[PDB]
């Protein structure tokens, strides 16, 4: 795997 | 909302359970007909990666029909091999197959892969 | 074969154009319903992202349904979170709805979402 | 974009 787009 | 996380893998992973399916022929819904072959797909992935079957499956009346016939002129194996790039992003292109994909990627409205073909020629030359 | 060269952003942009479908309500053919609340969708995006719709689209008699009605503990808002992610890979996991996200996620079979919501639940204890 | 996968 999540990550911040 | 600005605040969303994101799964990097999912729209890959999609991709994958989407060829799965198309392998296993579940919930298919289109028979593609190059002359004389058959390949079955899901109309929405044939939509989302070809301006042809956009155009073809929002008419009112071709987004009904089970069977598409493509024009005598494609060639089924470049039709295939495109078939395998919409479902995976993986492009089989070769010295003898990039003439056929090139001319069938134009017919489909595939504009990446007719880009990456004309390069392709241009440093063979 | 081995020798395929891969479009990076191929995928992506499948799924870019799902949602776009989706949006438009094109070709959708399953209506789920959670309580008072009905969402239209693509079966296959469903059975690729959810473990549960890929059990119910599989299923020789619910393939055929064109509604699913959903166990009446299921929160609309976090089935509706959970079905942008399928079409985006984007979570919208907030505070406030976090628990119903990880209950949905739980419900619905999707292993990477229930991860990430128990990982920002154990952060905040 | 196009790679070698
Ligand atoms: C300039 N010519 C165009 O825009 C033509 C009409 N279209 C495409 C062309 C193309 O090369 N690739 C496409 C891939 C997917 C799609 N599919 C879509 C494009 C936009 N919105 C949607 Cl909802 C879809 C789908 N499904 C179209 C093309
Ligand atoms: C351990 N439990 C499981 O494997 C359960 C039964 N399944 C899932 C679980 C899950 O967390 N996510 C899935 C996402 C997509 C899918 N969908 C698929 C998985 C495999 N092959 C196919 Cl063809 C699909 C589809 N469509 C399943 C799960
Ligand atoms: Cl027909
Ligand atoms: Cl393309
Ligand atoms: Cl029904
Ligand atoms: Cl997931």
């Amino acid at each position: 795997a999540w990550v911040i787009p | 909302a600005d605040s969303c996380i994101q799964f990097t893998r999912h729209a890959s992973d999609v991709l994958l359970n989407l060829n799965r399916l198309r392998s296993r022929d579940i919930l298919t819904d289109v028979v593609i007909v190059v002359s004389r072959e058959q390949f079955r797909a899901h109309k929405t992935v044939l939509m989302a990666c070809s301006g042809l079957f956009y155009s073809i499956f929002t008419d009112q009346l071709k987004c009904n029909l089970s069977v598409i016939n493509l024009d005598p002129e494609i060639n089924p194996e470049g039709f295939c091999i495109l078939l395998d790039f919409m479902y995976t992003s993986r492009l089989n292109l070769r010295e003898g197959n990039i003439m056929a994909v090139m001319a069938t990627a134009m017919y489909l409205q595939m504009e990446h892969v007719v880009d990456t073909c004309r390069k392709f020629i241009k440093a063979s030359e």
